[PDB]
């Protein structure tokens, strides 16, 4: 609706972007792949609001069922394009 | 010329003249002549042409008028030939009886329209004239039902003549 | 089983073998003469011939009779003085009541 | 007067125009959205001649050009009134309606049935001027009738959505409510008065007025949403905004209001009816008012705004001032219809999110749509020389200085209050403060069709009231001496509202916790009216048509007592007389029985 | 074709419109026998014309 | 949604105005 | 009446003699032909009725039955075309005979201008109406529906032969006409109230009154389309147009023998509409439906005032149009989906926009919206019922609260929401199914233009 469509690049930017700008991750070592918990030492209750994080950057909600089971910025980005209909 | 006057009458015209006391234009006043130009002239030649056509090819009709015949009350009793010709004489009235009530609560409609803000005072002759051409309709037409005939008329005026009657008796007493 | 019987038949879509199926029939060559008559004889001859004849009916009940009738009626009986409709039906002269 | 005629049905044929142009295709599409306000802004034009015919002559008059349907006595014509509420009222549903049309062109630009939205927007706009034109009950009924289909059809618009359609159907339920009263007042008026037009009705004036006044008095409940009736309004938001600002804001709500403005002949006579609809219009500009101050979807506190305002027309009926309350019809028009575009420019660029939770910081990033929103709230509130201000504060005046119930007269000051409450609310929460919307918005409100649709209202919500109020022939004696403290009630009760207010949303940025009571869980749950009254009326008349009208009658006593029993006996006989054995030891005995019996107890011998 | 198999397979399309006309023969042969009070009702009695012999048939 | 002025989107920052 | 009979007659040997693959394109055809002649039955008058004969007359109550019977069977052949495609070619034209029988007895049922032929042209169509439910439905159940049709309207029936036999003895004719002028009153006796009764329950039984109503939710539901529209079309309104008729000869004793009538029919307005919001089949929604809209013309019959005569012709014409559009309508998702549950298929809007737009006609017809012939007739209704007693406004109006829910629900739930997923043979609309609609919805429609043609003889 007159909005800039969404991009893989456009995703993938964002999320870490977001991360970025939180204390309890060190920007040096953040790649795609880096584990919230085993990669990172980050206790589920930190997942919560790395999620709620995300969901207020996209605004659109994620349900429990399924935002609990990400545990990669790479699985965020493969979520949203996924859930948003994005191919290229 | 259009429709009779006599039938649905209209009171005389009284239009105040313009005095304006002012200096802008009217637009209303300059509207009715762009309106005269562009609408009611070509609207009218148009008319007229058709107009002439008809004068060439002039014909008639006629209003159909019902002779006159014996009623229910001069019929015997299960005489269908007679009882026949009076229940139609009864039914086609009927229909002119309803059309006199549209008459009337046209003039009485009419009038209040036309006087504005003065409908109370001076329509009081029409609505006069309504009640009373209701109050006889509604006597003689009124509470028959839906299988309303002759017969059951006839036996509504000889109750309400009882009616009467019986007043007189008791009215003329002292 | 219980006895020999056919499977319940699958249903048949008029639009495989006729694209241009009107509903009608399997035969392409009927099924077109089918929405002729339907169409033609259903909306241009009843509805369209149909309203202009109940359009235009010969005054339908003498309605206009009584209105053109009653107008007369009321001419007459305002300019005489009578009243404008009576009270009574029928004439009292030749009814008598039963005392 | 032949031009008045004229120019008068001009302007309703034109409006049917594009719709039979839709039927046999003879035009272009990807057009007929600018097809169909173009034909709106021409009939706009037009319509204002007769209107200043009626400004400089007060000149009035009624069209019967055919003849439908003769019940006996009773004529059914095709009549329309040209009058002074027939001939105000269409220019303003015009220019309001222009001005909603364009703005749709850009709201709902990337719908795929624009085409069949604006088709439908359109018979609308041609019902509500057969109901305001009508001059006879049973031609107002076909307007009546026809606004709540089209409220119908474009509430329920998206109609893959679950909840339009419980909202859809909602407005119809409780509209066909307001019709029994409708239905009433035209079985007494036939079978008392022998009519139907407006022009007898007046000119015998009845006198026992109570039961069809009560009826009409019904039928205004439903259509305006008063109390009793109220929910479905604030639920027809689930529809598009552009029907919002159309339909339910300006120009459908207020059908209810102007039936029994047409009546005011026979309620100027009766003062019990005054007092019900004094009362009714009271209590519900006070509880939808306070409805609203606690609502957060931008949309629903103008929502309950325009049931505010509403039930404040009511009141004014109620209180035997018909002209006014048909003057703030007019005035309302204007400036209600600017928040929703102003509301609806804001959720387009916030990407559909109605949260007043989720905005802010928009005074900057978007003047004009904050320029219009905040000319709309002071026209709304009542600010001195607006449009809003011309028919508010003469309604407050003629209230305090009459014989009116006490508390009725209370809650119209107090509604007043809140007034200025949910207005500086959706200002505070929408255009101070910091933004709370997502990080990535498009904030872009620079197409054409918005800012000039905007821009005619605006013009409008400013001197609106203005021309009207100095145009207007004179109808009554306005009450101009009274107490200071009672001419100056609405300017006291505005600006302490607005201060009040003011102070109420300072305290929520303090670091305190927060307390939930009573009065705010009663404000946000709309005071329990549409959780119990939704959940318990459904319930048992549905429970009632499956348990007893369904099961228990029709499948299982109603075949008991015939088709069953009847059946069951003769089975029952069929055995009898067949359990034969076939022994001819037994047949001919029974003819001995029959022989003795045919001389003993029947003396059949004899 | 030619008068054959044109003519097999589309006589029926006289049978209804035959029958309309055999129908709307007999109604008149009906109004025949019902000419009891021909120009005789106290409605629509007159006299008759000098080329007219019935008022209606 | 369609004509007008074009205002490319910015990323939390004011939007662009004319 | 010869001139609209024969030409029915002969569209028997029509159809036996045509080709094979043409049987429906001539019936079809010709049957159409036979409805726009009857448009010359409006030659009627202010005073007087059509006495063709001694035998058939036809007035303005007949008048516009006979032109809704004649357009039916045109309609009742477009409609069958489908379920028929593959049967028999001997049985499919004995089907199409028992339409043209049907018709045939219908036609002389409302001319019928002497009482005892009206009752056995009118008990005779029970056999063709009979036939097409039990050998041409679908279910296991119209064995049992032909059974509860049958003595349902038997049971009823023959009492009311004894009945006109009775005044025949008593009276010496029961030609319509003589009984206009030899109509005597009916004094207040325990013979007569079992004559009252004896006349009327055959009626009310078809008609049906609420109570004896339990065979038309079997009858409707389970026959074919083309006896499903037949059925609630016309089959009704022989019963309405009997009372409208057997009430000349049944006064003053009809002002006090109507109490136990009116008040089973006021109250069953809500009992069945209030029905057809928890009915789980959609064809059973539109049989309910149908009752609840004859009890109106049950109360108007039976209160007696022009109004409600001149509402309750209209009520019969508007209800004849409209619920057959539903059968049709309803039948056209049967015909896909192969069930007559109503919550199986839901969003057909976005798969069928145009039938979706029937849909919307047809249920605002039903609901009587403004200014269609069903409001005028139901409106008819409510004006002269008030004036019988205020309180039935009460009634009157509750039920078009209820009706305006059952008729938008029905459009709601199967053409608004979210489609079923696992229905994928929604073909599009057939050019038959559209035309179909058409000839319901625009006849319907136009005669809003010219109501007067349909406000019985009492206009
Ligand atoms: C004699 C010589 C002449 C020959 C005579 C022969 C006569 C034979 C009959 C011929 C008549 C023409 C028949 C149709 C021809 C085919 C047209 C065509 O091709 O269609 C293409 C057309 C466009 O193509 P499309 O975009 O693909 O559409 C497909 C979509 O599915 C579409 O979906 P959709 O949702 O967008 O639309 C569906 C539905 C509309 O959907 C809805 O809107 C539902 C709600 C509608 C009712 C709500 C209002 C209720 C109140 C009505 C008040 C009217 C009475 C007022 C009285 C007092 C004031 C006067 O369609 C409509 O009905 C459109 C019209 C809506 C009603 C308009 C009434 C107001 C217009 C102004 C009237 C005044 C004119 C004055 C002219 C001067 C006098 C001469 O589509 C269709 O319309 C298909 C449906 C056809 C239905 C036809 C029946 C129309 C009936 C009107 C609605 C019912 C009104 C009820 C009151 C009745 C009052 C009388
Ligand atoms: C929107 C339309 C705009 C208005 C159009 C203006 C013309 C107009 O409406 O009036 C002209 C007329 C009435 O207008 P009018 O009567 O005021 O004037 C006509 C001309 N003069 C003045 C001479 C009388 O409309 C009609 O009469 C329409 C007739 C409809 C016909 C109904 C039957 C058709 C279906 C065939 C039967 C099959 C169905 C069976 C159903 C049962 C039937 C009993
Ligand atoms: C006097 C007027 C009333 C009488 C009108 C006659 C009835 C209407 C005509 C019948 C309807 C039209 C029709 O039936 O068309 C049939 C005919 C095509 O039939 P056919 O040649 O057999 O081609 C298909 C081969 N399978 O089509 C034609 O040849 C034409
Ligand atoms: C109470 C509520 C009302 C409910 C209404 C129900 C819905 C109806 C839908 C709206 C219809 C609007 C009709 C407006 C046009 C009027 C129709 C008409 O023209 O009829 C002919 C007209 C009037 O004739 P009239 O004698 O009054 O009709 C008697 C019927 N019983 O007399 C005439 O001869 C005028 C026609 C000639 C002039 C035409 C000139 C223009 C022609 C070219 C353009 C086409
Ligand atoms: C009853 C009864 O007692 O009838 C008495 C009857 C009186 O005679 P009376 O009234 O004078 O007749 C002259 C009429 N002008 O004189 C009579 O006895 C005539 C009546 C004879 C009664 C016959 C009883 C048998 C009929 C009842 C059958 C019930 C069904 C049973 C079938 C088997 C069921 C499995
Ligand atoms: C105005 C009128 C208002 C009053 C109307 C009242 C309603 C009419 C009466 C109900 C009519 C009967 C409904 C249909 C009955 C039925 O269908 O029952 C079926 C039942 C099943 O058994 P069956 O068919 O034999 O087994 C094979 C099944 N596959 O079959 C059976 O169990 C046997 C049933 C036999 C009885 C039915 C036939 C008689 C019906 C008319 C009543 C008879 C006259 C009364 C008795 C006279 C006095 C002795
Ligand atoms: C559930 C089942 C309920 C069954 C109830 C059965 C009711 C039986 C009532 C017997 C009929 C009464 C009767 O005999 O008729 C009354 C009267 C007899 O006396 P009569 O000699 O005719 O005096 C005048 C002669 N010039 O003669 C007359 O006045 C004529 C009466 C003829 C009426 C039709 C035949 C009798 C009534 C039929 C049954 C009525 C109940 C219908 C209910 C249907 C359901
Ligand atoms: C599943 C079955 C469904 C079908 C049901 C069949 C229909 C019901 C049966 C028909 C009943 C007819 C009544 C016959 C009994 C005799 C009635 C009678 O004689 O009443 C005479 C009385 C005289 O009238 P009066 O008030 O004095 O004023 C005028 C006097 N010249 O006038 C009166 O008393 C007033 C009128 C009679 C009283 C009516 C009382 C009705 C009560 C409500 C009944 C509701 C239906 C019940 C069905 C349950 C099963
Ligand atoms: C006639 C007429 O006027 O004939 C015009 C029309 C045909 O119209 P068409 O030109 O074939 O267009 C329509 C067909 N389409 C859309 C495929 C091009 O006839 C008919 O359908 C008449 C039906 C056949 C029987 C007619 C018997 C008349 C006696
Ligand atoms: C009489 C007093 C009128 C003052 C109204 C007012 O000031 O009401 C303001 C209040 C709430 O204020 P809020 O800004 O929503 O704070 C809410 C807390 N938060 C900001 C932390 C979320 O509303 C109400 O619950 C009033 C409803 C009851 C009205 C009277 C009954
Ligand atoms: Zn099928």
């Amino acid at each position: 609706s007159d909005a800039p469509p969404l991009t893989l690049e456009g995703i993938k930017d964002r999320v870490l972007y977001v991360l970025k700008l939180y204390d309890k991750i060190d920007p040096e070592k953040l790649s795609v792949n880096s584990h919230f918990m085993k990669d990172l030492g980050l206790d589920s209750l930190d997942q919560v609001e790395i999620i709620m994080a995300m969901e207020d950057e996209f605004g659109f909600e994620i349900p429990d069922i399924d935002a609990e089971k990400l545990m990669c910025p790479q699985e965020i980005v493969d979520y949203i394009a996924d859930k948003k209909d994005v191919y290229e | 010329d259009s429709w009779d006057k006599d039938v649905y009458p209209e009171p005389p015209r009284r239009t105040p003249a313009p005095s304006p006391q002012t200096s802008l234009p009217n637009p209303i006043t300059y509207l009715t002549k762009a309106f005269d130009l562009l609408v009611d002239r070509p609207v009218t030649l148009v008319r007229e042409f058709i107009e002439r056509q008809h004068a060439k090819n002039k014909y008639y009709y006629y209003h159909r008028e019902f002779r006159r015949v014996p009623d229910i009350t001069e019929c015997q009793e299960k005489d269908v030939l007679c009882m026949f010709e009076a229940e139609m004489q009864w039914r086609r009235d009927y229909k002119v009886d309803q059309e006199i009530v549209n008459i009337i609560q046209e003039r009485l409609k009419a009038c209040q329209q036309r006087e504005g803000e003065s409908h109370r005072q001076n329509c009081a002759k029409e609505l006069e004239q309504f009640t009373q051409v209701v109050k006889a309709y509604q006597d003689r037409y009124h509470d028959l039902g839906a299988h309303y005939s002759a017969r059951k008329c006839l036996a509504k005026q000889k109750q309400r003549m009882l009616a009467e009657r019986k007043a007189a008796k008791e009215a003329a007493a002292a | 089983l219980r006895w020999q019987e056919d499977p319940e038949p699958e249903d048949e879509n008029l639009y495989e073998k006729n694209p241009d199926s009107h509903g009608y029939d399997k035969d392409p060559a009927v099924d077109i003469w089918n929405m002729r008559v339907v169409f033609f004889f259903g909306f241009s001859i009843v509805l369209v011939l149909g309203s202009t004849f109940v359009a235009y009916l010969p005054d339908y009940r003498m309605q206009e009779w009584a209105r053109r009738e009653a107008e007369r009626l009321v001419k007459y009986r305002e300019a005489h003085g009578l009243p404008i409709m009576e009270s009574n039906c029928f004439d009292p002269s030749k009814i008598q009541l039963p005392e | 007067m032949n031009m008045f005629s004229s120019l008068s049905l001009v302007t309703l044929l034109l409006l049917t125009m594009p719709i039979m142009m839709m039927s046999f295709n003879t035009y272009k599409p990807s057009n007929y959205p600018l097809y169909v306000k173009t034909a709106i802004s021409y009939a706009f034009i037009t319509s204002m001649i007769p209107t200043m015919m009626f400004i400089h002559s007060g000149q009035e008059l009624i069209i019967s050009n055919w003849h439908w349907l003769t019940i006996q006595t009773l004529k059914l014509s095709l009549s329309f009134k040209m009058d002074y509420f027939s001939m105000m009222f269409i220019p303003v549903a015009l220019f309001v309606t222009w001005s909603i049309m364009e703005f749709s062109m850009w709201y709902m630009y990337s719908d795929p049935n624009i085409n069949k939205f604006f088709k439908y927007l359109l018979l609308f706009l041609i019902t509500m001027l057969i109901l305001v034109t009508a001059n006879n009950l049973f031609q107002l009924f076909i307007g009546w009738e026809g606004v709540g289909i089209m409220s119908f059809l474009l509430i329920g618009w998206w109609y893959g959505r679950a909840d339009a359609n419980t909202a859809a159907l909602q407005a119809i339920l409780y509209n066909r409510i307001g019709d029994i009263g409708f239905i009433l007042a035209m079985a007494w008026f036939l079978t008392n008065l022998n009519t139907w037009d407006l022009q007898q009705i007046f000119m015998l004036n009845p006198s026992d007025s109570n039961m069809p006044l009560i009826g009409l008095a019904l039928a205004a409940t439903g259509k305006s949403a008063q109390f009793g009736l109220h929910p479905w309004l604030p639920s027809a938001m689930e529809g598009p905004t552009p029907v919002s600002a159309l339909l339910h804001s300006s120009t459908m709500v207020v059908a209810g209001i102007f039936l029994l403005i047409r009546f005011y002949p026979l309620t100027e006579n009766n003062k019990y009816i005054q007092s019900i609809t004094l009362c009714l219009g009271a209590i519900t500009t006070l509880f939808t008012a306070m409805c609203a101050l606690t609502q957060n979807d931008i949309k629903k506190i103008i929502a309950f705004s325009t049931s505010s305002q509403l039930g404040l027309m009511m009141v004014t009926i109620g209180i035997n001032q018909p002209y006014l309350a048909f003057l703030h019809i007019c005035t309302h028009a204007f400036f209600k219809a600017m928040l929703f575009m102003c509301s609806g420019s804001i959720i387009h660029s916030l990407n559909d999110e109605q949260d007043i939770r989720k905005m802010g910081g928009l005074f900057k990033a978007m003047p004009f749509t904050t320029t219009a929103l905040i000319v709309g709230s002071l026209a709304l509130t009542g600010m001195p020389f607006l449009t809003g201000f011309y028919s508010k504060d003469l309604i407050i005046e003629a209230a305090n200085t009459s014989y009116t119930n006490a508390w009725a007269l209370l809650m119209t000051l107090i509604a007043t209050s809140f007034t200025a409450i949910y207005s500086t609310r959706i200002i505070f929460f929408a255009l101070l403060g910091q933004p709370r919307f997502p990080t990535l918005v498009n904030i872009n409100e620079n197409n054409p069709l918005l800012i000039n649709s905007i821009k005619r209202l605006l013009i409008g919500s400013l001197f609106a009231g203005y021309i009207i109020s100095n145009n207007i022939p004179p109808t009554t004696i306005p009450q101009m001496t009274m107490p200071y403290y009672l001419k100056t009630t609405a300017l006291i009760v505005t600006i302490l509202g607005f201060i009040l207010a003011l102070e109420i949303s300072n305290m929520t940025k303090n670091l305190k916790y927060h307390y939930p009571s009573n009065a705010f869980k009663f404000s946000t749950l709309l005071g329990y009216f549409p959780t119990i009254m939704h959940r318990l009326a459904p319930y048992m008349n549905l429970s009632m048509s499956q348990k007893s009208a369904s099961s228990l009658l029709d499948l299982i006593w109603l075949e008991a007592i015939l088709p069953k029993t009847i059946s069951l006996a003769q089975m029952k006989a069929s055995t009898l007389v067949t359990n034969q054995k076939g022994l001819i030891k037994l047949y001919f005995l029974s003819f001995l029985i029959t022989i003795l019996i045919s001389m003993i107890l029947f003396n059949f011998h004899e | 074709m030619n008068l054959l198999q044109v003519v097999r397979d589309h006589w029926v399309h006289v049978l209804v419109p035959m029958g309309f006309v055999f129908g709307y023969y007999l109604d008149r042969k009906n109004d025949e026998k019902l000419t009891a009070f021909r120009n005789k009702s106290l409605l629509y009695k007159r006299e008759l014309k000098p080329n007219e012999e019935v008022t209606w048939k | 949604a369609g004509g007008g002025a074009h205002i490319e989107p910015r990323y939390r920052q004011f939007p662009q105005l004319t | 009446m010869l001139k609209y009979i024969i030409p029915t007659i002969m569209l028997m040997p029509l159809t036996w003699l045509s080709k094979n693959n043409m049987i429906w394109v001539n019936s079809t055809a010709h049957s159409l032909l036979i409805s726009f002649t009857s448009l010359l039955l409006m030659n009627q008058f202010g005073d007087n009725s059509l006495n063709f004969s001694l035998l058939f007359f036809s007035d303005s109550l007949s008048t516009p039955l006979l032109i809704l019977t004649m357009w039916l069977l045109p309609l009742m052949l477009m409609a069958s075309q489908h379920h028929l495609s593959k049967e028999n070619l001997t049985r499919k034209k004995l089907f199409i005979t028992m339409l043209i029988s049907l018709q045939l007895f219908l036609i002389m049922t409302f001319t019928a201008m002497e009482l005892i032929l009206f009752y056995i042209l009118f008990e005779a169509t029970l056999v063709p109406t009979l036939i097409i439910i039990t050998r041409w439905g679908n279910q296991t159940e119209r064995l049992n529906a032909g059974l509860y049709f049958l003595f349902y309207t038997l049971a009823g029936s023959l009492p009311l032969l004894v009945a006109l036999i009775y005044i025949q003895n008593t009276v010496g004719s029961l030609n319509f006409l003589m009984l206009q002028y030899w109509v005597q009153p009916v004094h207040n006796s325990w013979s007569n109230v079992f004559m009252w009764l004896a006349c009327m329950m055959a009626f009310m039984v078809k008609m049906p009154l609420y109570g004896l109503h339990l065979w038309l939710p079997k009858a409707h539901v389970e026959a074919p389309i083309a006896g499903s529209m037949v059925l609630a079309a016309v089959l009704l309104k022989l019963g309405g147009y009997g009372m409208l008729r057997i009430t000349l000869i049944l006064n003053p004793m009809t002002d006090f023998m109507a109490y136990p009538f009116i008040m089973l029919s006021l109250w069953g307005m809500i009992m069945t509409s209030s029905i057809c919001l928890r009915q789980t089949d959609l064809k059973s929604l539109i049989a309910y439906s149908s009752v609840s809209h004859m009890a109106l013309v049950i109360v108007a019959i039976l209160i007696q005032t022009p109004w409600s005569y001149m509402g309750a012709t209209a009520l019969m014409i508007a209800h004849g149009l409209t619920s057959s559009m539903l059968f049709c309508l309803a039948n056209s998702n049967y015909e896909r989906i192969h069930s007559r549950t109503m919550i199986l298929a839901r969003g057909l809007q976005t798969l069928l926009p145009l039938m979706a737009t029937w849909w919307l006609l047809a249920s605002l017809t039903n609901l009587a919206l403004p200014p269609t012939i069903n409001l005028i007739g139901e409106l008819f209704v409510v004006m002269s019922t008030f004036s019988w007693s205020n309180i039935t406004i009460i009634l009157m109006g509750v039920n078009m609260v209820i009706t305006a829910l059952y008729s938008l629900y029905m459009l709601i739930m199967t053409q608004r929401g979210k489609y079923t997923y696992h229905i994928n043979n929604i073909s599009p609309s057939f050019t038959r199914e559209n035309a179909l609609m058409s000839l319901h919805i625009l006849p319907l429609l136009l005669l809003t233009l010219n109501p007067k043609i349909i406000l019985g003889p009492l206009y």
